[PDB]
C-alpha cells in the first residue's frame, strides 16, 4: 500500500509488515533456506583466519575481481584523439558493455562501435565485418581518425587486424588516405592498462613510424605528456594547468576530457576536442615525452625510447608531494623554464593542509586497491601523510612493481606493517580486512560491498570505504575529482580527514553514551 | 502521418529499412537480423542475455564467468534483480565468480582449471545450492568441453553444476542468449523432481516465470497474486532459487510476464507435465486490473471474489494516484526504445497518467513480439527495430540516455528503473507516476539554452 | 589501563569497564541525577508540537543562536586590506575569542589587537588606551594601515573614535598622514554582517570622501566588487576567475584570501595581499560598484550611490544558474565585455550535472539557515534543483529580506511548504525538524548538535547535517570551497546528491534486511 | 644558551618598543634562577596588557563563565548581554561531562539574553526576569541557574543581583548572579576570583545545616580539574583505586549537589591552584577542611601526589596506594620504553594561561625533553614562585607575552616543540615548528594519571615526528 502524499520506493515499501510477510512465507515454503543458525555459523567462519588461509590458496578461481580487459582501456585511449571513432573488431556485446561501464562512470555519452562478429566469423574469420564495419562507420558518424582495438573472440581466431584494414582501404571501403591506427587488444593478457598501452602504441606507431627521417628531437620546444589510463578529468586539467602556469610548450596526447565533459546546452556532440592528429604527427620533434602511469606504458616507452630516440625520465605517477617535486623539477629540467611562485605558493599550501591534518592523519590503518600507478602513488601519498597502507593490493600489478612498492614501503617507518598483493582479487581483500582490521579502505565503488559484510560482522568491525579510483558507480560526479599534482593531493587529503572526522562524529553522536567526545571543534 | 513518417524514414547494404515501419508484423517489420557492423548499436551477446538475465538472478546458485575477466567484471551488479539473502555465504548475485583466463589458457584449454575452479567454489562457499557456468567467447572458440566437467564434478560432488554455452559471439543478441540459458534450465534444472511427489499440492499453485524483480517488480505482483488467494510456488529468476525452479513443474498455472525471455520454457512445461501458461501486465492500474481478473478467471470463484476484493482495496490508492500525477501528465508524448518486452508493457501506465505514446522499438525482439506490439500501438507511430544511435520523455536504456539527456529531451531508463522502482502493481503505478512526474516537470529542463545566447 | 600498542584515547578509554563503574559510582552517589525514566519523558516531551508552541513563543531567551556581533565581521572586512592591522578599541577578551573563532574556522592565524580597556577606561573613556594602542601597534607590527572597530563597552560608554584618533595623531602618537579608518559596531544592534558593512563603509568614507572633486566615474574602465561577509576562499577566487574570463577589469575591494592562505615555507607571513589604498582611493572612477551580498551592504551601497554617484545595480548573490546567469550579464553590460565561450560551456556543465543529479535531488526536504544573501541564494539553488526548503531560518533576517525570500519561494512550485524564520535560534530549528521532520540540513557545525538530538529519537528521526556556512569547525579545509558562480553551484550540488547517496547507502547497508536496495550503481 | 645570551635577546626583542611599552615588558621578561623563591625580584606579572600589542589573554567572563561556571553540567548559565560572547565560547572548551544535552545538561549550549539597541538603553532587568521564566517553562530539569554578565551589564546599571534574589525567591531555585563584565580586572584572573566569590556566597553554604550525608574518613574533593578530554576522569579512577571516595568535581563533569556537597569532605585535591585557591582557601578557614595541590602529569608528579595523598589517610590507604602504583608501573614504563627514544633530548618551550606551564613539565622530562622556555597569561606571583624551581637555570620565563616577543624568542631559541593555544599554533606551523595543543589537548586526551601519558606521550611522538615538518622547504629553493 502506498499513501500518495509519502511515496515509497523499493526501500522501505517492502520492510512492510505485508510485504515482510509475503517474503517470509517465499523462504519458508519454497526457497528451501539453509536455517539462520547455519547462515551465521558460515559466515563468521568466513571472517576467520582458517578460511583466509583457504581464500588465498586459490588457484583457478577468481571472486570479485579488480581489473577489467584492454579493449575498455583502448577504447579509453582512443577517446582521446579529434574526431576519432573507437572500432572494435569483434563481438558487439563486448561494446555494449565498455559504453555501459563507461557511462555510468563519467555519466556522460561514450562513442564507441563494433563491426559485430557472429558464428560466421568464427570460421572465415571477420575481414568482410571489418570492411562493412569500417564503411559504416566512416559514413554514418563521420570521424577523422577509427581506432581499432580488438576482442577475445578476434583475438582467439587470429584475424588480422593490418591486412584486414589494408585489404578494406585497397577495395575501395575507406580512402587509402584515411587513418585506421590499430591495435591487438588480447583480453586474456594484462588487464585495461595494458589496453590503453597497446592502443597509444598503435596510434603512435601509425602516425610516426614511417617518417622519422625529418624529425629532429626538441626543434619544437615542447614535451609530450602520455596519461595513461586516467578516468579524473581534473587530472588533465591539472596537468595541463600546471604545464600552462610553468609556461612550458606541451602537447598532451590521448586527452579525453573534453569529449567526457561536454555541456549540456540543447545539442549532443559526439566528438568535443582530443590530441589532433598533426600534434600526434609532430610528436618526435618534441624536447621529450614524460609518461605519467609509467607502470602500464611499457610498450609505449619502448616505442618511444626506440623510435621517436626519446630519453623518456624515470618519473613516477605525479601523485603526492614529493612525487609532484620530482615531477616539476624534471620538466623544468627539460624545457628550461623555471619552477614559478604559483605552485610553489600551491605546494606551501599543501604543506600548510598536512601540518593541520597530521593529528587526524597521523597512524591511520588502510586498505587500498586500484591500477599500478594509481596504487603506488597513494601509498606513497598516504606515507608522507603519516599513514600505516597496511593493505596494499592490486590485481593487474606484476613483480617489478610489486619490488618497487615493496622498495618505497621499506624507505618509511610508517610501511613497516604494509604487505602488497598482486594478483588478489576483492575476496582476498575481504579476508584481509577481516582479519587484519584496518580503519578504512580506498578503492573503487566495489569495495562497499566488503564494508556491507564488515558491517555484518559488527559495527565494531566495520570498515568504511573512501571512494577513490575507478570505477565510481554509487556516487556522482566524483569523476571530475583531481588525484594528481598538489591540487590532487590536497583533494585526497581533505577526503581523508574528513572521512576520519565523520566516522569520528558517526562514533561519538550517541547520547550520554559516547557524546561526551562529540566535538564541536576538531 | 504516415507519409510524413515514410519520408522521415548509410551505404547501400545498410537492411535498416526493413527494421523501420509506420504502425502480420512480418509484412511490415523484420526483426531479429545481424546488426549493420560499425553503427553503434546497443544491442548485447548470448552471455548477458544468458548470464546477466536468466541465471544471473538465481541467488543461491553460483555463475561462473568461465573466461576471461572482463565479461564478468562489467556485468557484475549492474541489472538490479533484487534478491534477499547473505551474499557470499547463501546469495551470490551481486558477485563475480570468474575462471579470468590467461593466455594459457586459451593455448590449452581451461577445463583442468575449471575443475579446479568448481573444487575451489565448493572449499569457499559450501552452501551454494547449485553452479552455472556461463562460457563466453572464447571458450566456444578454443574447443573447451565443459559439459563433461560438468557432468564429472556434478557426479563427483552430487552438485547440480549447469553448463551454458552462452558464448556472446552465437546468435545477432541476447535473445539467442535468453532461448539457451531457457534449454540449459531445461535440460539440468526443471526435470530434478519428475519423480519426486513428496510436494504439497494445492489448486491454487501458480509459478512467475520471466519476472527478473527489477527494483523489486516481482515482489509488487506476488503481492497482489497471493492477495487473490493463489500461492506462488516459484518464482524465477528475480528473487529465485534453484528449488523454485525444481517445484515449478507442480504448479497449476505459468503466469509469463517477459514472453521473450521465457516462451521456451512455458511452452516445453505445457507440452510436457501439461501446465497451462499465460502472459500477465501488472503495469499500471487498467493492466493490472485486466491481468488480475483474467488470472482470477482460471480459477474457482472464490480466487474471483478475492480478486474482486483486492482490485477494491487498491482502487482508492492509484485513483490517488491518477488525481495527484495525471494534471501534471497530461498531453505529453513518449517514444521508447527497450529490449523485448517492455517496448509494449508500458504503454498502459503512460495511457492511465494521460500520456500519448507515439513511439517505441525493440533491441532484439521477435517478429511476434511485433504482432503483439502493433495493437498496443495508434496508428502512425514509428516502429524500430534495433535501431542505431544515430517528444517529451523517451524511455530507453542507459547507453541512450545521455545521447537523448544532452539533445534536451527528458529521458527515463526503461531498463533499471532509473535505480527507481518497483513499476508494477499499485505500488509500482505509484512510484512511476511519482518518477514521470519527477523527470518531466524539473526545472533542469528549462535550462539548457544560456539567456544571453 | 592502556595498552602500548594500541592506546586509546577518551574515545573510546572511558567505555572501559572500569571508568563506567567509576561514572555510574559517581552518578548514583553525587550527582542526584533524575532518573532515567524521567529524562527520557522530558526529552520525549521537547520533541513535540506542544514544546514547539512553548519554544516560539520565546521573548527574551536565546539558545543557541546562529550568529555572532559586529567587530567579528569589522575583523573580517579589515583583514582584506594590504598590511591592514585589525584594532578593536575595547576589551580585549572581545579579540581573544574573535582570534579563536577565526582561528577555528580558517586554521590560519589570524591578526587582531586591541587597546585593552579596562575598569578605568570605563570611568574616562579609552583615550589614552587608544594614543597608546595606536602608538604600540604601529611601532610593533609594522602595518600600512590600522583598521579600528569598537566592542559594546566601547560603544556604551559612547567614546568618540573619530576624536580619539584625531588627537593620537594631534600629540604626535601616529603620523597624522597614516591611514586609521574607524568604524563604530555595536554588538547589540545587527550581527557581524553588520560589522563588516560598517567597516567597509569606514574604510571606503575615510579614503575617498575628501577626494571626490578629480573622480570621474568610469575612468578607469574598471567595476568595483564588495563581497561582503564572505569565508570561502573559493568565493573570492571564483569571483577573480570569471571576471578575468570575460576581460573585465576589476577591483575586488576587501580581499582577504591571500592572508587567509598564506603557504607554509617555513616562514610565518603577518600580511599577504589585500586591498591596496590605491585601489581604495581609486574605486570612485571605477564603472560601477557590484555588491556581492546586498542584504548586509546596505550602508556601503547608501555611501557608494550618494558620493561615489555608482548606479549599483539590483543584483542577487551570484548563487545558483540563475542568478550566476544575471550577475554575468549585468557585468558584460556595464563593461561591455562579451560573455565568453569557456563560461558558457561551464554554465552547460553545470546544467549537465543538475540534470545528472535530478532524480535524486527532487523532492527532497531541507531545512537550512546562515546569513541572508547565502541563505537566500541556497533556497534560490535549492529551488533550481526540483527540492524543498522546507524550514528556512535566518537569525540576522529583516523583515524585508523575508518578504524578498518568500517571493523568491511563491515563484517556484516548490516553495508551498516553505516557512522563512527570521529571529530564530537553533533550538527553535531544532523544534521544527522534530516536528516536521526534513530529510536533511544544511548549516553550520553547531547543527551537528541538533542531528545529535534527532539521532536520540530514533534513527528513522535523524536529520543528517550538510555543512554549509559559517563557522565550519568540525571538518577540515572546507573553508577552500566555492558557493557562488557556476563553480560553487557544481560543489553545492555535488555535496547534496552525495549527501543523498550516502545517506543512503547507510539504511541500506544492512545484511538480508535492508541490503536489495544497495546497489553498485546509483 | 647561557644567561648573559638570554638577558642579550631580551633587550634585542624590546628594543622595537616604544619606551613606556618597552619599560613595562622589560618587567615581565626574565632568565630564571631555580635558587631564588621569590619572584617578585627577577619578574612582575598581574599587570594590565600593553595596549596594541596582541595579547592572548582572555577577559573575566571567560575566566568565570568558561571556566569555571560553564563545566557545571545539571545548571543553565546565561550570558547575560549581547550574542557575541555567548557565541565564540560556546562549547570551544573541552570539559568533558556525562548527561543528556538539552533535557539535563546544558554544557554546551548557548544561553544568552541577547541584547539588543532597547536594553542598552532602559536596561535588562525585566529581560532578565522574563529569561528565567523562559529557561524554567523550557528547561524543567535544570538545578539551578547562573548569570554570568558581560560587558554591557556593568556600564548600564543593571542589578542582576536583585532579580537573582526576587525570581529565586520565587522559583525556589538557585540563581547565582557573576559579576564577570569582561573589562574587569587584565586577564581570567579575576574571572576566576569573581566566580568562586559566587560559588562561596550562593551555592557553597546550600547544605551548612544539612547533615544526612553519610560521611567516611576517606572523602575527598576534587577542586579545580575540569575534565579537558577527560582529564578529572583519569584522575578521579586513580583516587577511588587507592580507596578514597571523590565525593565532588570541580568543574567538569560537576553538578551543583557536588558542588554543596564539597564542604562534608575529609580533604580537597585543588589540581589548579590558580582558579581555585579562593574557594579552598575559604573552605580551609570555615569548615577546617585542609587542601593540598597534586600533580597527575606523567608518571614520576602522579605517583609522588599519589603518596602525598595517601600520607593525608591511614595505612590502609597508603597500601592501596602502592598497589596502584605497583599495577600502573609496567604500563607506564612501556610508554616510557617506546616514546623516550623517539624523544629524548628535544627542547620545549611553553605558553600556557595559569596553571599548565609548570605542571606539565614533569611529564616532559619523563620522556627526555627539556624545557628551555615558560611563560603564563594571567598568572600571580605565587604561581612563579611555584615555577622557578621547576624550570631548569638559564631558561626563559614570559609574563603575558605578546605575539611579537614569543615569535622573536622562538626564532632565537629554535626549540623543538612548542605548547601553546590556538592563536600560535598555525603561526609556529607555518614558522616550522612542531606544535601541539596546551589547552585543548589538540582535541586528544586525557593527559592526567597513567592513562593520560601514554596519549601524551603518543601524541608529542606524532606532532615532533611527523614527516610534514621536514617537507617545508621546496627542493627547488
Ligand atoms: S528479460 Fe529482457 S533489455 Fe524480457 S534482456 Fe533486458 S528485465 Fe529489457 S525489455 Mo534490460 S526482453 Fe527483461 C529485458 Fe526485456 S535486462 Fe530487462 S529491461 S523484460
Ligand atoms: S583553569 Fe585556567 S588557559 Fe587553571 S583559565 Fe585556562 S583548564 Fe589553561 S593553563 Mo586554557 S589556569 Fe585550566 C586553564 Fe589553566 S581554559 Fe584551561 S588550558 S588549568
Ligand atoms: S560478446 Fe559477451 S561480453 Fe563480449 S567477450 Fe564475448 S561473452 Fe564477453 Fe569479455 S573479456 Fe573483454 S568484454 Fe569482450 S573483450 Fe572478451
Ligand atoms: S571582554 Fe569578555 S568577550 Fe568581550 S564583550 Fe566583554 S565579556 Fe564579552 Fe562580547 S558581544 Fe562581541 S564579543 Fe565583545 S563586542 Fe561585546
Ligand atoms: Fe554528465
Ligand atoms: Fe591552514
Amino acid at each position: 500500500s502506498q499513501q500518495v502524499d509519502k511515496i515509497k520506493a523499493s526501500y522501505p515499501l517492502f520492510l512492510d509488515q505485508d510485504y515482510k510477510d509475503m517474503l517470509a512465507k517465499k523462504r519458508d515454503g519454497f526457497e528451501e533456506k539453509y536455517p539462520q543458525d547455519k547462515i551465521d555459523e558460515v559466515f563468521q567462519w568466513t571472517t576467520t583466519k582458517e578460511y583466509q588461509e583457504l581464500n588465498f590458496q586459490r588457484e583457478a578461481l577468481t571472486v570479485n575481481p579488480a581489473k577489467a580487459c584492454q579493449p575498455l582501456g583502448a577504447v579509453l585511449c582512443a577517446l582521446g584523439f579529434e574526431k576519432t571513432m573507437p572500432y572494435v573488431h569483434g563481438s558487439q556485446g563486448c561494446v555494449a558493455y565498455f559504453r555501459s561501464y563507461f557511462n555510468r562512470h563519467f555519466r556522460e555519452p561514450v562513442s564507441c562501435v563494433s563491426d559485430s562478429m557472429t558464428e560466421d566469423a568464427a570460421v572465415f574469420g571477420g575481414q568482410q565485418n571489418m570492411k562493412d564495419g569500417l564503411q559504416n562507420c566512416k559514413a554514418t558518424y563521420k570521424p577523422d581518425m577509427i581506432a581499432v582495438s580488438t576482442t577475445c573472440m578476434a583475438e582467439v581466431i587470429g584475424d588480422d587486424l593490418n591486412a584486414f584494414i589494408n585489404n578494406s582501404k585497397k577495395e575501395g571501403f575507406i580512402p587509402d588516405e584515411f587513418p585506421v591506427p590499430f591495435a591487438h587488444t588480447p583480453s586474456f593478457v594484462g588487464s585495461h592498462v595494458t589496453g590503453w598501452d597497446n592502443m597509444f602504441e598503435g596510434i603512435a606507431r601509425y602516425f610516426t613510424l614511417k617518417s622519422m627521417d625529418d624529425k629532429v628531437v626538441g626543434s619544437n620546444k615542447k614535451i609530450n605528456i602520455v596519461p595513461g589510463f586516467e578516468t579524473y578529468l581534473g587530472n588533465f586539467r591539472v596537468i595541463k594547468r600546471m604545464l600552462s602556469e610553468m609556461g612550458v610548450g606541451y602537447s598532451l596526447l590521448s586527452d579525453p576530457e573534453e569529449v567526457l565533459d561536454t555541456p549540456a546546452d540543447g545539442q549532443f556532440r559526439m566528438y568535443a576536442g582530443g590530441t589532433t592528429q598533426e600534434e600526434m604527427k609532430d610528436a618526435p620533434n618534441a624536447l621529450n615525452t614524460v609518461l605519467l602511469q609509467p607502470w602500464h606504458l611499457e610498450k609505449t616507452k619502448k616505442f618511444v625510447e626506440g623510435t621517436w630516440k626519446h630519453e623518456v625520465p624515470k618519473l613516477n605517477i605525479p601523485m603526492g608531494l614529493d612525487w609532484t617535486d620530482e615531477f616539476l623539477m624534471k620538466v623544468s629540467e627539460i624545457s628550461g623554464q623555471p619552477i614559478p611562485a604559483s605552485l610553489t605558493k600551491e605546494r606551501g599550501r599543501l604543506v600548510d593542509m598536512m601540518t593541520d591534518s597530521h593529528t587526524w592523519l597521523h597512524g591511520k590503518r588502510f586498505a587500498l586497491w586500484g591500477d599500478p600507478d594509481f596504487v603506488m602513488g597513494l601509498v606513497k601519498f598516504l606515507l608522507e601523510l603519516g599513514c600505516e597502507p597496511v593493505h596494499i593490493l592490486c590485481h593487474n600489478g606484476n613483480k617489478r612493481w610489486k619490488k618497487a612498492v615493496d622498495a618505497i614501503l621499506a624507505a618509511s617507518p610508517y610501511g613497516k606493517n604494509a604487505t602488497v598483493y598482486i594478483g588478489k582479487d576483492l575476496w582476498h581483500l575481504r579476508s584481509l580486512v577481516f582479519t587484519d582490521k584496518p580503519d578504512f579502505m580506498i578503492g573503487n565503488s566495489y569495495g562497499k560491498f566488503i564494508q556491507r559484510d564488515t558491517l555484518h560482522k559488527g559495527k565494531e568491525f566495520e570498515v568504511p570505504l573512501i571512494r577513490i579510483g575507478f570505477p565510481i558507480f554509487d556516487r556522482h560526479h566524483l569523476h571530475r575529482s583531481t588525484t594528481l599534482g598538489y591540487e590532487g593531493a590536497m583533494q585526497i587529503l581533505t577526503t581523508l580527514v574528513n572521512s576520519i572526522l565523520e566516522r569520528l562524529d558517526e562514533e561519538t553522536r550517541g547520547m550520554q553514551a559516547t557524546d561526551y567526545n562529540h566535538d564541536l571543534v576538531r | 502521418s504516415r507519409e510524413e513518417v515514410e519520408s522521415l524514414i548509410y551505404p547501400e547494404k545498410a537492411d535498416r529499412n526493413k527494421h523501420l515501419a509506420v504502425n502480420q508484423s512480418k509484412k511490415c517489420i523484420i526483426s531479429n537480423k545481424k546488426s549493420q557492423p560499425g553503427l553503434m548499436t546497443i544491442r548485447g551477446c548470448a552471455y548477458a542475455g544468458s548470464k546477466g538475465v536468466v541465471w544471473g538472478p538465481i541467488k543461491d546458485m553460483i555463475h561462473i564467468s568461465h573466461g576471461p575477466v572482463g565479461c564478468g567484471q562489467y556485468s557484475r551488479a549492474g541489472r538490479r534483480n533484487y534478491y534477499i539473502g547473505t551474499t557470499g555465504v547463501n546469495a551470490f548475485v551481486t558477485m563475480n565468480f570468474t575462471s579470468d583466463f590467461q593466455e594459457k589458457d586459451i593455448v590449452f584449454g581451461g577445463d583442468k582449471k575449471l575443475a579446479k575452479l568448481i573444487d575451489e567454489v565448493e572449499t569457499l562457499f559450501p552452501l551454494n545450492k547449485g553452479i552455472s557456468v556461463q562460457s563466453e567467447c572464447p571458450i566456444g572458440l578454443i574447443g573447451d568441453d565443459i559439459e563433461s566437467v560438468s557432468k564429472v564434478k556434478g557426479a563427483e560432488l552430487s552438485k547440480t553444476i549447469v553448463p551454458v554455452r552462452c558464448e556472446g559471439f552465437r546468435g545477432v543478441s541476447q535473445s539467442l542468449g535468453h532461448h539457451i540459458a531457457n534449454d540449459a534450465v531445461r535440460d539440468w534444472v526443471l526435470g530434478k523432481r519428475d519423480e519426486d511427489t513428496t510436494f504439497a499440492s494445492t489448486p491454487y499453485d501458480v509459478a512467475i516465470i520471466g519476472d527478473y524483480n527489477i527494483g523489486g517488480d516481482a515482489w509488487s505482483s506476488r503481492i497482489l497474486l497471493e492477495e487473490m488467494g493463489l500461492r506462488c510456488v516459484a518464482q524465477w529468476s528475480g528473487d529465485g532459487s534453484i528449488s523454485e525452479i525444481e517445484l515449478t513443474p507442480k504448479v497449476k498455472l505459468n503466469l509469463v510476464h517477459c514472453y521473450r525471455s521465457m516462451n521456451y520454457i512455458s511452452r516445453h512445461m505445457e507440452e510436457k507435465y501439461g501446465i497451462p501458461w499465460m502472459e500477465y501486465n501488472f503495469f499500471g492500474p487498467t493492466k493490472t486490473i485486466e491481468s488480475l481478473r483474467a488470472i482470477a478467471a482460471k480459477f474457482d470463484e472464490s480466487i474471483q471474489k478475492k480478486c474482486e476484493e483486492v482490485i477494491a482495496k487498491y482502487k482508492p490508492e492509484w485513483e490517488a494516484v491518477v488525481a495527484k500525477y495525471r494534471p501534471r501528465l497530461e498531453g505529453k508524448r513518449v517514444m521508447l526504445y527497450i529490449g523485448g518486452l517492455r517496448p509494449r508493457h508500458v504503454i498502459g501506465a503512460y495511457e492511465d497518467l494521460g500520456m500519448e505514446v507515439v513511439g517505441t522499438g525493440y533491441e532484439f525482439a521477435h517478429n511476434d513480439d511485433y504482432d503483439r506490439t502493433m495493437k498496443e500501438m495508434g496508428d502512425s507511430t514509428l516502429l524500430y527495430d534495433d535501431v542505431t544511435g544515430y517528444p517529451d520523455l523517451i524511455g530507453s536504456g542507459i547507453k541512450e540516455k545521455f545521447i537523448f539527456q544532452k539533445m534536451g529531451i527528458p529521458f527515463r531508463e526503461m531498463h533499471s528503473w532509473d535505480y527507481s522502482g518497483p513499476y508494477h502493481g499499485f505500488d509500482g503505478f505509484a512510484i512511476f507516476a511519482r518518477d514521470m512526474d519527477m523527470t518531466l516537470n524539473n526545472p533542469c529542463w528549462k535550462k539548457l539554452q544560456a539567456p544571453w545566447e
